[PDB]
């Protein structure tokens, strides 16, 4: 047993090749419409693979009109997670991602102006495996 | 890896579908039979010797050649009497077909694109011991021929019009009579000759 | 079909081309067809009383019209296509392209395809 | 080759039909041709057998190899049994310009044999400076070529062209002028070594086969009692070494049913099988020992799932033809008997020589399929053993890993439908004293048998 | 790394060209009905853009009958967010917005009379990009 | 049906096989059929003027084509099948297999099935 | 010209040379010339041709051969391209064709009224001592030279003009990887990898960085082998 975890402080995100360091939350899932069909002879139900659909959520603190200006244009997100206790890093890129809705306006009271972005991506590439 | 190629012949075009056929491809096969019911025995099935005209239907979209030109091309091909050659790689289909119905659609968004819904029909030619005439005859040549050095009018007739003895059909055309000398046997390189039909 | 030739007319000079003998320069069937196509394109429709309603185009009348840019593109395509296709020698006309070079000054291309441009099946029993 | 379209045609018999076969068999074959004193593997290709050992039906090699291949064996381990006195066909060809007729080239067959390989050399009609070098097997042409007159090029060309799998050239001396014209000069001095094989010679083949691994062993169509006893002892010894070899035998041609049953009762090991009926194929009679080759081939090819309880054999006729009483007597005696049924020769009941005891659950040991199943499981278990003996730490985790591997192997067996139930666990009794170099475990399984008989009762 | 965030205190809202400074929460999103269709040859599912639908939520503290009097008439909302640590501002306008429901009445106990407004807007214009 | 035999032609040597008497080695119906099948496969279509459109194949023309690997597999199957099946003796041709051994250099197999390979029902009233 | 092209290759300019033997040279002379210089950047035309009733020497035909090879670029190849020519001389048998192609000679062949180039080869045929086999064909050499030219073009934007830190090296690697991904989108390549050259990077400095790569080019289909089981 040893400490080799990773923290979000090590996260580095390149939105269209530009460091959007102000984003403090990101999650992306690559889900599949797995068809589950039941066969006559088998007690247990058979699950068959389907096509894959990429979705991603990205929210942070506003510092400019980057996303509102961007619109629904296709772009790329390169996510890099680097291990600091030991050398090594994971590096993912979402091959072709688009927004589902522009966070045009959002604000409340004296709270910091937070921004939330949600969208979909067609595919991905795994560049580093740790 | 799945692709769809439409190789037209009367118009020397080889259309490759930019986008795969959306949800699914499907093809049915149904044997030719019809019930006959005999007294005090009941129904029986009798095979019919022929084969059935089965369809392949799917729907695509043409993203931003332009989709307008592609739609015009396919609409023009729909009226074509000659058959189209449809090749589907992963599905495994390959054979002559013809388009029964074609349709395009523009949507509220994505106005540049054109959603397509096309259907095909299997094509069979009517020819109206020795080798069977099973081969399809889908080969096309230009309606005007440039005579080569080694060509003779009988050779031109056989290469470009079939039986070979069809040369007087080429000769009797007045333009051919004018460009060609009055002797059909003697012909020169370079001069243009017009096959009939 | 038995189409026939005509005499050349150099539209650049607006005069018939004549040989040194003084006779007008005769031209082939296809050359006369091209000359006719250009002349018909240049001839407005319904206005020159020597001709029927079939001959001519209406491109000039479209300039004063209030239809939009793309509507005018479609109108130009329709007008040129209808004007050309009356000739028996015509098979198909299309592949239209447009280029609004300046703000409102246009350049357009088209292809005309002849009956001889058809492709023939090779087969006999 | 140049870019372009190339095409060829072949008979359907020449398809690579070797895919999907099962099982391994061994044979100490008498052969007129091929390598001597060594084991060779064939992938069930009749052309391969023809090339390696010829196509002489008089010799046991081609005959019994063809019968084995007809049994659908995945791999046949053939050994060329020999008497000694081994020699290869050889010949020496000589120069013309030297009045002494100097020997310049020596030819030799690729392998020892006694076939009539011959050479014919004639003046090349197009050019006297060259000559035609045609090589024969008896009256039949076997290879032709025209070569430059220098000795080294002649030897290289004879060793170069594709169809020289039979003969190899060698230079004795150099000369400037072509060899002398000759016609059909036999490669004398060779010997196949098949003349008067000794009883002792089979032991060399057995010892060479020991290093290899195979599912079953069958004799070379010989019913000598001494050889059968020696092979019995040899197979027992190999069983003591962990190699479970299944033996197939056939009684002598003149032995009657009484002698066959006495022989079967005399040795009743489950690893031994006796063939009790001669057969015919291609109008050629086959002794019970020869038929045992095909029986072993079929048993090995069936592997685990299949069985030869009622397999329709390739044979066309049998002798003797037994009544039901004689059939019962032979099968009770442990004899394997082929029977003729409506134009088809069919093996009956899959039995082996083990029929004396059958006092329990030992009943199942009387059938060849059960013994093959047990031996295959033992072989797979030994294969998994040898990866871990003294090479994995003998802790609880390692023992659990080994048990998981064995359980997953038996689960793969379950997926084949072979077994209805199985269990593998720790042998707690032996594990109380086990150590690093070896671990002990126990198992038992319920094999699914092939349906053999039907009993009907019509209530009317 | 530097502090260049923005807070809701800097928010300035012009409802039909009139400063409704009493609103202490605003958010507007510009969402798109992205069609996601699965292709025969491609493992990953293809997402195609669609039309855009603007929605906005605006709630604050009541001080008059402005919204009840307004009704469902079309109007415009100009949202201005100004950076105070450094000069620069973002300025958005919702081109044509309409209410989805009038907050006709709302009150409870001794709590301040809060007002919540929700509606839709056809389009927007981005006037300042920071 | 009454098909007939022909004379052998060793394609390896490209010469007719002749007996010691000098006469060409006659062959059976099926042997001549196999020779014809190989020759027809090797004969390009539409190019050798001695033949009709029925005879020959178009395998060589497919090499220069731009279709993909699987499309070329289907084209090869179609071409070989169409070329072979014109013969009356042919019943069915299929079971095609392909092996792209190198990057772009192919080996393919096929099975031809004869009319005599059919299976006959045994029944009479 | 051979020496000049070699010198330009030393300067990083990968120029592909096309040549044709003299009109009076027979097949023996052509093969001897092709074997004498067997550089992959050199091509020998071994057959004269005719067009518009005008004869063209092999040197003249080399112009059209070079034009076709250059126009095909990366994706295409001239392995069986149907040339514009109408007649050829000499007409070679299959044995002579094999001799010429083994010699590195590029030969046009007449097939059913069409003059067709055969096998895309260059003069490099002497060695072919494994993966150097692929260097004998013009398409592979053009592919390699085009990749080298693109890599040099990307190099000259960064030599002594971007800071030689880990971030800059990663940016350069990303640019190269994306260029090879664009090549992947064309279907040219089946697999590729580009990474850091750790061996040379141990001693690299500001003015230059070192990297390594290798890719599997997709070749044009050239031959078919059929076997009819009957």
């Amino acid at each position: 047993e040893e400490a080799s975890f990773l923290n979000g402080s090590d996260v580095v995100i390149l939105i269209d090749g530009v460091e959007e360091l102000y984003m403090e939350e990101i999650k992306a899932d690559f889900e599949q419409d797995e068809q589950s069909i039941k066969l006559l002879g088998c007690q247990n139900e058979i699950s068959r693979v389907g096509t894959t659909k990429g979705s991603f959520s990205l929210n942070g603190y506003k510092t400019d009109s980057k996303f509102a200006k961007l619109g629904f244009r296709s772009f790329e997100i390169i996510y890099n997670l680097s291990n600091s206790e030991t050398l090594g890093y994971e590096s993912i890129r979402l091959k072709n991602c688009r927004l589902k809705k522009l966070p045009l306006i959002n604000s409340k009271a004296g709270e910091i102006v937070k921004i939330e972005v949600e969208g979909s991506f067609r595919g991905y590439d795994l560049l580093n495996e740790l | 890896v799945i692709d769809i190629y439409l190789k037209n012949e009367k118009e020397k075009i080889d259309f490759h579908f930019p986008v795969n056929p959306q949800d699914s491809l499907s093809i049915k096969k149904e044997k030719r039979f019809e019930t006959v019911d005999i007294v005090n025995l009941g129904e029986f099935d009798i095979k019919k010797e022929g084969e059935k005209i089965r369809e392949i239907s799917f729907k695509t979209f043409l993203p931003n050649k332009n989709p307008i030109e592609v739609v015009a091309m396919l609409e023009k091909w729909v009226d074509q009497a000659e058959p189209l050659r449809l090749i589907i790689t992963g599905f495994g289909y390959n054979g002559l077909v013809t388009i029964s119905s074609f349709s395009n659609t523009q949507t509220a968004g994505r106005e540049e694109d054109r959603d397509i819904e096309i259907t095909f029909r299997t094509y069979r030619e009517l020819k109206i011991t020795d080798l069977k005439d099973n081969r399809p005859n889908t080969q096309t040549k230009s309606k005007i021929y440039t005579v080569k050095a080694s060509d003779t009018l009988y050779k031109i007739a056989k290469n470009l019009l079939g039986k070979g003895s069809r040369w007087p059909e080429i000769y009797n055309i007045p333009e051919n009579k004018k460009v060609i000398g009055k002797n059909p046997n003697i012909i020169k390189k370079g001069k243009l000759v017009i096959p009939s039909k | 079909l038995d189409l026939k030739g005509s005499f050349l007319f150099d539209f650049e000079k607006g005069e018939f081309v004549k040989n040194a003998d003084g006779t007008l320069k005769k031209c082939d069937k296809v050359q006369a067809y091209k000359q006719w196509c250009q002349k018909a394109i240049l001839t407005p429709r319904y206005k020159k009383a020597a001709y029927t309603n079939i001959y001519g185009s209406e491109i000039k009348d479209l300039i004063a019209s209030n239809l939009s840019q793309s509507a005018k593109e479609l109108e130009i395509t329709r007008l040129i296509k209808e004007t050309i296709l009356v000739h028996p020698y015509t098979k198909e006309v299309g592949e239209f392209s447009f280029n609004w070079l300046e703000n409102s000054r246009l350049v357009e291309y088209e292809f005309d395809v002849l009956t001889i441009d058809d492709e023939n099946i090779v087969i006999d029993g | 080759e140049i870019p372009g379209f190339y095409n060829r045609f072949k008979a359907q018999a020449e398809k690579a039909a070797a895919t999907g076969l099962k099982g391994r068999l061994a044979m100490p074959i008498r052969a007129n041709w091929g390598d001597v004193g060594k084991v060779v593997t064939i992938k069930n290709d009749l052309r391969q057998l023809k090339n390696l050992f010829g196509d002489d039906m008089n010799y046991s090699a081609f005959k019994l190899g063809k019968l084995a291949l007809l049994g659908n064996v995945k791999e046949l381990l053939l050994y060329r049994l020999v008497d000694g006195n081994q020699k290869k066909g050889t010949l020496t060809l000589k120069d013309t310009t030297e009045n002494s007729a100097k020997d310049v080239i020596k030819l030799e067959t690729k392998y020892p044999t006694a076939r009539n390989f011959n050479v014919t050399i004639k003046s090349n009609l197009v050019d006297s400076d060259k000559k035609d070098f045609i090589f024969f097997e008896n009256t039949k042409q076997l290879f032709s070529s025209s070569i430059k007159g220098t000795i080294d090029e002649i030897v290289l060309e004879i060793n170069s062209n594709l169809d020289n799998e039979y003969v190899i050239a060698t230079k004795v001396a150099d000369s400037d002028t072509i060899l002398a014209n000759v016609v059909n000069q036999a490669l004398e001095g060779g010997n196949d070594g098949c003349t008067s094989i000794t009883n002792e010679s089979y032991l060399k083949a057995l010892e060479e086969f020991e290093r290899y691994s195979f599912d079953s062993f069958v004799l070379d169509g010989v019913a000598d009692e001494a050889l059968q006893e020696t092979t019995k002892a040899w197979v027992a010894k190999n069983k003591e070494l962990g190699k479970d070899i299944l033996l197939f035998l056939g009684g002598k041609t003149e032995d009657n049913i009484k002698q066959i049953n006495d022989k079967s009762k005399s040795f009743n090991d489950e690893n031994i099988v006796n063939v009790g009926s001669s057969a015919y194929y291609e109008n050629i009679k086959y002794t019970p020992s020869e038929v045992a080759v095909y029986i072993a081939a079929l048993s090995v090819s069936k592997g685990i799932t299949g069985s030869i309880c009622n397999a329709k054999t390739i044979f066309e006729e049998v002798e003797p033809r037994l009544s039901q009483s004689e059939v019962k007597e032979c099968l009770k005696s442990g004899t394997l008997v082929l029977d003729f049924d409506d134009g088809d020769v069919i093996i009956v009941d899959d039995v082996n020589t083990f029929k004396k005891y059958v006092d329990d659950k030992n009943e199942a040991m009387g059938y060849i399929s059960n013994i093959m199943f047990i031996n295959t499981i033992n072989k797979d278990t030994s294969l998994k053993r040898k990866e871990f003996v003294g090479k994995i730490f003998n802790d609880a985790t390692g023992q659990t890993t080994v048990i998981c591997a064995l359980k997953k192997y038996f689960e793969e067996l379950m997926s084949q439908g072979i077994i209805s139930e199985f269990n593998v666990d720790i042998d707690t009794e032996l594990q109380a004293t086990a150590k690093a170099d070896e671990f002990y475990w126990k198992w038992d399984a319920v094999k699914v048998d092939v349906m053999k008989k039907i009993y009907g009762t019509g209530y009317l």
